[PDB]
């Protein structure tokens, strides 16, 4: 209760509260998944509205050609890392004309998602991001935290209610690699359908897609682009 | 300039001229050229006078700092570091041309430093515009471990030679000696040479001299 | 760290400046120092607290200090706080003469002081200098003047004032006194005597005790003066033959 | 990874007192005894050494410091702060000397010192000096006894005394001092005002003393201070 | 270890009886953290990783404390994971300046001294926290041999023949203490490695977990690599068949 | 007592949060988006008849095809204001052509949250902007109306309310709005919703209302321009 | 200036000349241009005496803090680096021609060149300085693969004193070092001592 | 009035109503927590120091396990107190001995490192941003002007030569017996301060000593390079103490 001010008190337990209040920003913010395959990357957004007659809030943005991401949190220190991410892979395309690695960028982050964590009068990052990305190692998926670790995902959502998008998530990753585009985004929004309330389900509004992988850049359908993965809803049984 | 020093049996001994020149004019008949470091070492300099003056002055300065704090008298490796390295910083702008000389718990050493900050270590050496004149009398008649006056005798005619010969160097020799107990600055050590009695009398006299205004203000 | 900080430059919920105000009451611990405008000078009456067997007397003054050829002030507060802004004073002084090539105006010094004085009560997060100042002085604008000085940086010209030690009692005894227009060193410095007399804890008063200094115009140059010590003796016994005469 | 507060760690109480001035000159006042007297010939500066072991060598540290040719320096309070002063003394009185080719008056020296002292009540993160200074010198062929305390203010003194039983040492050279005792006489009177206020008896290694005059200042030999101790 | 009215709010503030709380409590966020070893053999060193899954849906390989600062030194970590990335980037930047300004492989002993240095600095100020994490670093070299270095959060450097830093510390050094490990070669080590590492986790209150290897010796010519796959999976089937 | 970059254990920084509460206190401002243009309207709320209506300007352009409309801490939109004005004639100076909307709008919610006490420059902001704004504007999109808050989110608004009385202002727009009225409809169904809230009467000059369309600029209304619509009671 | 170091079995061999010019005048005829920096290392300077000077004070400097902090007797090749590092960055400022010999435990005898641009090469032997143009044929026809320490310093004095016998800018007299496993000796050669190779014409 | 405390006197360097500061003691307290004692000796023409060499277990590598450091070639130390704070000391005394020679241009004597150390830990006890280090620093070496020299410096600033020392734990009871030593008249050749600095650590703590549970460094006019014992040396002298 008075070492929950600053970052750089540490709790008797060995604990930091505001690296870990940081944290339930991620978990106020609306839900979001990610999965990979052998060839693609996905990233599946719901996108909320402030008092429907305003238009659904942005969830996914770009990069690079190669590189896209998936928001939970504080969306003015989203746009902050994201513009730090643009311009790593502006930097690399610029010295060595090759897209920085996706593990290489990641790392980046770690390093200055941590600065903040341990100087007096900062305050971390209040923002999880779900990286989706394409390189000579083929799709990534990856998760950021207001702590500045990483992790390195098969299939992972943050957000709201997003446990029992995990739980699907953790049913159905053995089938995940060996399957094709379509199938892919059927399996990342059936996980997104699973943190909405048993009224309200998915419709051309609330969902964002991001697509990456071997074939083709990082590209987002958002309204009239997201109805040809929608065509095919399998609708939902609890 | 002229200026030289001598390592002898008991310490060393310090040699200037007395002359200061502004372009081809004698500027001052008697400057003092051998300067203040501490009671144990004197430095000797040539060329800027200026900055002869100040360099001299702000290590003197920064030695008394040192040696306050130490409580020890000061060493003339302390004295060669410190002018050494403030000349090559100043990659040889200040155009001071030094002779440094005293005596240590070490014994008595001797240096020459010049304006771009490299230092040498010798028995004799001589610096300034007559320093070949001054450094061809050492060559000649130098001996190790001599004794105090005859060391005075050389070093006065090393100096005499610079002044008798170059034109930058004239006037009085100074000399200082520096043994283990003693420290004798001569001032005027040799005066060879002097200015001609006026046996013409030019006195201008009383009301000689036409004056347009007059104030006269008074004073406490 | 902010744990640590007291705020000195933040407002208080009534809409004031503590540390100024408690900077106030360090002036109020300061010895008695006064000083009243006349119509032929100005002059500074202050007392001593250095009043010690054992002390030297090395300077010519303890609390006047002199600023300009034709200014001078007295302090009153924390002695070592004065001795920065006198020796600041001074430099002011000095750019100002550097820059016209004329004396500083008194108005002009005292402002350009008290607006360093303003910046420590509103930014920097440091305690405000606890003093007050008096300032005489000559200038070709306005003449003879005097002025006062407060930790805010608040200034205001005056025709007779006093700061420190019982200010409150010594100013209304100086409106009881002061004749505006009609007042002449010789009368002022009478009166000066008579304020520090009773506003004093020592009921007897020596020239030890009491500082006068006196700012005078003499045939185009100006003269400021700190009273030798029997000139003092001669003005603190014609107050006691005044004070005896109150017998009618 | 160093920073440093901006913000005042002394500040105005109620009452309109600095606090941490005040309480500084508690330390000072728990600090070894020191006296100083002018003499209309010179100046004497003497201090309690009072070591503690024996092991600790006496000749090793001292309190009597010479700021320049011609200017010492004692101290009552804290070691560690006095000798930051001195350097920062020593350092004052050449940049003078650097500019004018001519010793530092000690007025001039006190003043510059004592705004240094000053900067330590107001400047951001730090706290005062736990210490008062007793400077003497001669300059323009006169004696000088200064005194410059935490706050930064400084008095000019015939004779005092401070840290431990300041008050009974400076009653007790009320009663002594006279305006026309020479240096002989003046260390003696220093001694004994030391030896009101030091409780175990003295030796040349008990006691620290210093002079200072027309041939400039420097430490009296522990030889010298047992020649003054025949009591 | 009690009192907390301030003194254990800054690390730039002492208690009364003299310590520095803000320290303590970060070794206590690597008191928390799972058990890591690193044993100094005759040949080289071997390091070894209990990695906790908190998810099955984690990469194997995701969350490494094992790494690269050099390619002759390797460093496993425990405590809060941030803090421990940042320390290797400190140690890799002040190995790299070695070999630009001195032109060959920096000692470790050195690297150890520089990072711990660094270490240390993080726990005098109001203005920083001390680092979460205790590092072990490893090193082996034909001139040098083989070398162990542990740095804890106070900053503090000491060689090992064998150490454990984590959750169960204690209970591992038991299990160290019962090996020769002077005299063994470092393919022997792996094996042990493994057994000590099973023995300390947790069954019941943790859940699966992920053994992470490593080793720099004669054996992978001075260079700090990663244990082959065919290495590990043999001594993890050591190590379930010590629990008899 | 805390820094301003302190998180609540709920996750959202104290500053920020007290900042939204500042706009709870600020006059009402009404915006809506529609096929024909996007309208803006705020009321005015004179304390004195002594004070010239014609200086309270809570209604501003950013460039000609942009308006802004403002509540909350009126002092603190000056530089945010300024800074949108510097963004959209620098990207002309650049790139020879207007900045979209959301262009602007992203431009000045990035300067939300550059707010804290140490590590800062000789002049950075102490606190979050205690004010919430309405950006209506035309570009190749059509027109739009984006909402900024405290917080730095930013988002595209059919039709939304800002202020005192954004409670019974949003609920009342949900009722009367349709995504495909008219901009006489918006001006009539904005105004009509800002009298039913204001505490004071609303005639020509308690009111400010400002239109840009495809057509043609920003346009602000004048005293006769309002009599217009002010006239169905 | 000449300088020279070669390189036997248990250490290195340094000489050197001794002349200081300032323009055609020699200001110091006895000079020790052989530099200790360690105590097996040493350096011979070639160039600006007050530039190479300044470097050889700055690398004893920073020599001295790396060999107390690592606890190692220091390499030879880290004195050189040095060198190197400085002769480099400021290569527009310095006329520096250093050459680096020295002694260490790990690596035994080393001789290492760094000229007026910055690079560093070992050599087996090196020569450096004005002198050293006069010498180079004879150095290449002279030198042999395994020398006894006794035969590299009359190798050395040889090569000497046939640059300061041709030389403007050389001359006075030869210093010798020898620095071995054991410490370093120091040797002078005056007049007569210096190999004399007569005045060879009609 | 005594033990009073007034605003934050106990968490920062302010002056408390009495006029002491609170950190400053507390970081004396600190060196105790170690739990270890250093002796100092000085002998006719040595000085010699030793200390308590406690490896708990068979996994520390001994070798690393030191508060005995190098500073210059003549100089060296012994650091009581917390073990990180203790190596931050020896690496700025190291930087300060170096920077000493380069800028005077010969060696700093003991007695000059050891005021260098003691001004920069004032700054630390008069700056409340940072905390004074939690150690003690004991330097030996022979003065080439003066002879053997012990010098000692505190976390509060105050340094000191010595005849003899002691800091740690038992301090106060170990300088009690040097005090006993020092007044009787002894020859104080090498194998009596050796001898004296040993039996006071031993006798101090009731131990007798293993050869690998003390360590001890000597400078001597013979030698003046700063020499660590070595057990198989420091065994010889604990042998010899067999009468
Ligand atoms: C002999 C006399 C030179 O021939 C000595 O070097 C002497 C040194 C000396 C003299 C008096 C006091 C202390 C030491 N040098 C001079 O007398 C000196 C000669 C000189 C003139 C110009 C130079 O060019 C850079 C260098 C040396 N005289 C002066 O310094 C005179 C008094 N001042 C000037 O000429 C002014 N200069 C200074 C340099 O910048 C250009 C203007
Ligand atoms: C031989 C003699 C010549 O090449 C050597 O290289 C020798 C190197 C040496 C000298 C002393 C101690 C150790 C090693 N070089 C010199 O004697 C040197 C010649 C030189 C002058 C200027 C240069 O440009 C920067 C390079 C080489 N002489 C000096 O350094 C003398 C002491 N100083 C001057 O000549 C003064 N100069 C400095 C540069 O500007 C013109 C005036």
């Amino acid at each position: 209760n008075q070492y929950d001010n600053d970052v750089t008190v540490w709790s008797p337990q060995g604990r930091i509260h505001q690296i870990e209040y940081a944290m339930e920003a991620v978990k106020q913010g609306s839900a979001t998944v990610g999965l990979k395959s052998k060839t693609h990357a996905v990233l599946v957004a719901l996108k909320r509205a402030q008092s429907e007659l305003a238009a659904h809030q942005k969830k996914i943005l770009h990069v690079d050609n190669h590189i896209g991401i998936s928001i939970a949190g504080l969306t003015a220190d989203a746009r902050l890392l994201c513009n730090f991410m643009r311009q790593e892979c502006l930097d690399s395309r610029f010295v060595f004309d090759r897209p920085l690695p996706v593990s290489r960028l990641v790392s980046l982050i770690g390093s200055k998602t941590q600065i903040p964590t341990q100087r007096y009068g900062r305050r971390p990052y209040g923002v999880g991001l779900l990286i989706a990305g394409y390189d000579d190692m083929g799709p990534h998926i990856f998760q950021t935290c207001p702590s500045a670790n990483y992790f390195d995902c098969r299939a992972m959502s943050i957000g709201a209610r997003s446990q029992s998008a995990r739980t699907y998530l953790e049913r159905h990753m053995s089938e995940f690699m060996e399957c094709n585009l379509d199938e892919l985004v059927k399996h990342g929004l059936r996980a997104l359908r699973e943190t909405l309330p048993a009224e309200q389900d998915l419709t051309t509004k609330n969902v964002s897609i991001g697509i990456v992988g071997k074939d083709l850049e990082f590209t987002i359908y958002d309204d009239d682009d997201v109805s040809p993965f929608l065509d095919g809803l399998e609708e939902r049984p609890q | 300039t002229t200026i030289a020093g001598v390592v002898y049996k008991d310490g060393i001994v310090l040699g200037a001229d007395t002359r200061a020149t502004e372009g081809m004019v004698v500027a001052d008949k008697n400057c003092s050229k051998i300067h203040f470091i501490s009671p144990n070492i004197y430095c000797c300099g040539a060329g800027t006078a200026a900055d002869t003056d100040m360099t001299t002055q702000l290590i003197s300065s920064n030695l008394e700092l040192h040696s306050l704090t130490t409580g020890r008298l000061p060493r003339v490796v302390t004295a060669n570091r410190m002018l050494k390295q403030m000349l090559f910083r100043y990659q040889g702008y200040i155009g001071a041309a030094l002779v440094l000389g005293g005596v240590d718990v070490t014994g008595p050493h001797l240096y020459s430093i010049y304006p771009h900050g490299s230092t040498d270590k010798l028995p004799y050496v001589t610096m300034g515009s007559g320093s070949l004149a001054a450094m061809a009398v050492f060559e000649d008649k130098f001996r190790p471990d001599m004794e105090e006056e005859e060391a005075k005798k050389l070093v006065s005619e090393a100096i005499a030679a610079g002044i008798f010969n170059d034109l930058g160097s004239g006037s009085n020799i100074d000399l200082c000696v520096i043994s283990k107990s003693k420290l004798d600055f001569l001032r005027p050590f040799s005066v060879p040479n002097k200015k001609g009695t006026r046996l013409g009398r030019y006195r201008c006299e009383k009301g000689t001299t036409a004056v347009l205004t007059e104030k006269v203000t008074p004073l406490e | 760290s902010r744990r640590y900080d007291s705020r000195t430059t933040i407002f208080s919920p009534e809409g004031r400046l503590y540390q100024v105000e408690y900077a106030m009451e360090a002036i109020g611990h300061a010895g008695t120092c006064l000083g009243i405008l006349a119509n032929d000078g100005v002059l500074l009456a202050a007392e001593r607290r250095n009043i010690h067997k054992l002390l030297d007397e090395v300077f010519f003054s303890e609390k006047i200090y002199k600023l300009n050829e034709d200014m001078a002030c007295s302090v009153a507060g924390i002695t070592s706080d004065a001795n920065v802004l006198t020796n600041e004073l001074r430099l002011i002084a000095q750019r100002y003469l550097l820059q016209y090539q004329e004396p500083i105006p008194c108005e002009q010094l005292v402002t350009a002081l008290c607006d360093i004085k303003q910046a420590y009560t509103q930014f920097g997060g440091k305690r405000p200098f606890g003093v007050s100042l008096l300032y005489i002085g000559w200038d070709k604008h306005y003449g003879f003047q005097l002025y006062q000085s407060d930790p805010s940086g608040n200034y205001g010209g005056w025709k007779a004032t006093c700061i420190g030690n019982n200010s409150a009692a010594a100013v209304s005894m100086l409106k009881q006194d002061y004749k505006e227009g009609e007042m002449t060193l010789k009368s002022a410095l009478a009166l000066a005597v008579k304020v520090l007399n009773k506003t004093m804890d020592v009921s007897k008063l020596s020239a030890e005790k009491v500082e006068i200094a006196t700012l005078t115009r003499e045939s185009g140059k100006t003269v400021i003066r700190v009273l030798k010590q029997k000139e003092v003796e001669q003005l603190i016994k014609k107050h006691e033959e005044e004070e005896a005469k109150a017998e009618r | 990874a160093k920073r440093g507060y901006s913000f005042s760690l002394t500040t105005f109480s109620p009452s309109g007192k600095l606090v941490q001035i005040e309480y500084a000159l508690a330390a000072v006042a728990g600090g070894a005894p020191s006296v100083g007297i002018k003499a209309a010939n010179g100046v004497v500066l003497a201090t309690e050494k009072k070591q503690k072991s024996i092991l600790y060598d006496e000749r090793s540290v001292h309190k009597v410091e010479p700021i320049t040719k011609h200017i010492g320096l004692v101290y009552s309070g804290m070691g560690p702060d006095y000798r930051v002063l001195v350097h920062r003394a020593r350092k004052l009185a050449q940049q003078y000397y650097l500019v004018y080719q001519e010793p530092i008056p000690t007025a001039q020296l006190v003043q510059r010192v004592a705004s240094v002292m000053q900067e330590y009540t107001q400047s951001g993160g730090v706290r005062p000096f736990g210490v008062s200074l007793l400077i003497c010198g001669w300059n323009e062929g006169r004696p000088y006894l200064f005194q410059s305390d935490p706050s930064g203010a400084y008095f000019a003194w015939k004779a005092t005394a401070m840290g431990k039983n300041y008050v009974n040492g400076k009653t007790f050279l009320e009663k002594r001092y006279n305006e026309d005792l020479e240096l002989e006489d003046a260390i003696h009177t220093a001694i004994l005002t030391l030896k009101e206020s030091f409780e175990g008896q003295m030796t040349e290694d008990n006691i620290e003393v210093g002079i200072c005059n027309e041939a400039g200042f420097r430490r009296l030999t522990p030889t010298e201070v047992r020649d003054y101790l025949a009591a | 270890s009690s009192i907390g009215t301030g003194y254990d709010l800054s690390a730039s503030t002492f208690s009364p009886d003299g310590r520095v709380f803000q320290v303590e409590y970060a070794m206590k966020a690597v008191e928390n953290s799972s058990t890591a070893i690193g044993i100094r053999c005759k040949d080289g060193v071997v390091f070894g990783v209990e990695k906790l899954v908190l998810s099955k849906l984690y990469e194997e390989g995701s969350n490494k404390r094992l790494f690269n600062v050099d390619r002759h030194v390797g460093m496993a970590v425990a405590g809060l994971l941030a803090d421990a990335r940042s320390l290797a980037d400190i140690a890799r930047e002040e190995a790299s300046n070695f070999r630009s300004n001195f032109g060959y492989n920096i000692p470790l002993k050195h690297l150890a001294d520089r990072v711990a240095m660094y270490v240390h600095a993080y726990t005098l100020y109001s203005a920083v926290r001390p680092f979460g994490c205790s590092f072990m670093l490893g090193s082996y070299s034909a001139n040098d041999g083989a070398q162990l270095y542990m740095i804890d959060p106070s900053g503090v450097s000491y060689g090992y023949w064998g150490c454990a830093i984590g959750k169960a510390r204690q209970a591992a050094k038991t299990e160290i203490e019962k090996l020769q490990m002077k005299e063994m070669t470092c393919r022997d080590v792996v094996k042990e490695v493994a057994k000590i590492i099973y023995i300390v986790h947790d069954e019941v209150k943790d859940k699966a977990f992920e053994l992470e290897l490593s080793w720099v010796g004669e054996l992978t010519k001075g260079r700090h690599e990663i244990v082959p796959k065919d290495i590990r999976e043999e001594a993890e089937k050591y190590a379930k068949e010590s629990l008899k | 007592d805390r820094g301003v970059n302190t998180f609540s254990p709920e996750g959202r920084l104290f500053q920020v949060e007290y900042a939204i509460e500042a706009i709870k206190l600020g006059s009402t401002a009404i915006g809506i988006q529609t096929s024909e243009g996007v309208c803006l309207a705020v009321e005015k709320r004179i304390t004195s008849p002594l004070m010239e209506p014609s200086s309270i300007e809570k209604i501003v352009e950013i460039d000609a095809h942009i308006g802004c409309a403002m509540s909350g801490l009126i002092a603190d939109a000056k530089t945010l204001i300024d800074k949108a004005r510097v963004e959209t004639q620098n990207h002309w100076f650049t790139y020879n052509e207007t900045m979209t909307v959301e262009s602007v709008t992203q431009a000045v919610s990035n300067l939300a949250l550059q707010f804290g006490e140490e590590d800062a420059d000789p002049g950075a902001m102490s606190r979050p902007f205690g004010v919430a704004l309405l950006f209506g504007g035309v570009d190749e999109k059509g027109p739009q109306l984006f909402h900024m808050d405290p917080s730095g989110t930013f988002v595209q608004c059919d039709a939304r309310a800002i202020g005192s009385a954004s409670e019974g202002a949003q609920s009342s727009l949900q009722e009367v709005y349709h995504k495909s009225m008219t901009l006489k409809e918006a001006i009539k169904s904005s105004l009509i919703i800002l009298k039913q809230v204001m505490e004071e009467k609303l005639n020509a000059t308690n009111i400010e209302l400002a239109t840009v369309q495809p057509g043609q600029n920003f346009h602000m209304f004048t005293k006769e321009e309002l009599e217009e619509v002010i006239k169905d009671i | 200036t000449t300088i020279m170091a070669v390189q036997f079995n248990g250490g290195v061999v340094l000489g050197a000349d001794s002349r200081t010019t300032t323009g055609s005048y020699i200001a110091n005829r006895v000079t020790d241009k052989l530099t200790p920096i360690h105590d097996h290392i040493f350096c011979c300077r070639s160039g600006s005496a007050a530039d190479t000077q300044a470097v050889a004070d700055a690398v004893t400097y920073q020599l001295g803090f790396h060999s107390i902090e690592l606890n190692e007797p220091p390499l030879v090749h880290t004195a050189a680096s040095l060198f190197k590092e400085m002769c480099y960055r400021y290569r527009e400022d310095l006329m520096a021609g250093i050459i680096i010999a020295g002694w260490d435990p790990q690596e035994g005898g080393q001789v290492y060149s760094v000229p007026m641009g910055g690079m560093m090469v070992r050599q087996s032997f090196a020569i450096g300085g004005s002198g050293s143009s006069y010498i180079y044929g004879y150095v290449d026809a002279t030198y042999r693969e395994g020398m006894t320490k006794d035969e590299c310093l009359q190798f050395t004095a040889n090569a000497l004193a046939l640059a300061m016998e041709r030389d403007g800018s050389s001359g006075g007299v030869i210093r010798l070092a020898a620095i071995q496993e054991s410490g370093v000796e120091r040797q002078v050669l005056l007049g007569d001592q210096i190999p004399k190779f007569t005045i060879a014409t009609l | 009035s005594r033990g009073s405390s007034a605003g934050f006197d106990r968490h920062i360097t302010i002056f408390s109503p009495e006029g002491r500061l609170y950190q400053v003691e507390y970081a004396f307290k600190a060196i105790n927590q170690g739990g270890l004692t250093s002796v100092a000796v000085r002998g006719k023409d040595c000085a010699v120091i030793v200390t308590q060499k406690k490896v708990p277990d068979k996994l520390l590598d001994s070798s690393t396990v030191t508060h005995l450091f190098k500073i210059t070639e003549s100089i060296g130390c012994v650091m009581t107190g917390m073990t990180a704070d203790s190596r931050s000391q020896v690496q700025r005394a190291r930087y300060e001995a170096a920077n000493w020679k380069y800028k005077y241009g010969y060696e700093i004597p003991v007695d000059m490192l050891c005021k260098r150390i003691a001004d920069i830990s004032q700054v630390y006890t008069q700056n409340a941003e940072m905390r004074p280090l939690g150690c003690c620093m004991i330097l030996i070496g022979i003065d080439e002007e003066q002879g053997p020299q012990v010098y000692k410096c505190d976390p509060a600033g105050y340094y000191c030569g010595f005849k003899a020392t002691a800091a740690g734990v038992k301090q106060t009871e170990s300088t009690s017996f040097l005090e006993k030593k020092v007044k009787k008249k002894f020859d104080w050749t090498f194998e009596q301060t050796v001898e004296t600095a040993i039996t006071c650590l031993s006798t101090v703590l009731s131990i007798d000593f293993k050869p690998s549970e003390i360590e001890v460094g000597v400078v001597t006019v013979e030698n003046p390079k700063f020499r660590i014992l070595t057990e198989a040396e420091i065994d010889a002298h604990l042998v010899a103490l067999a009468e």
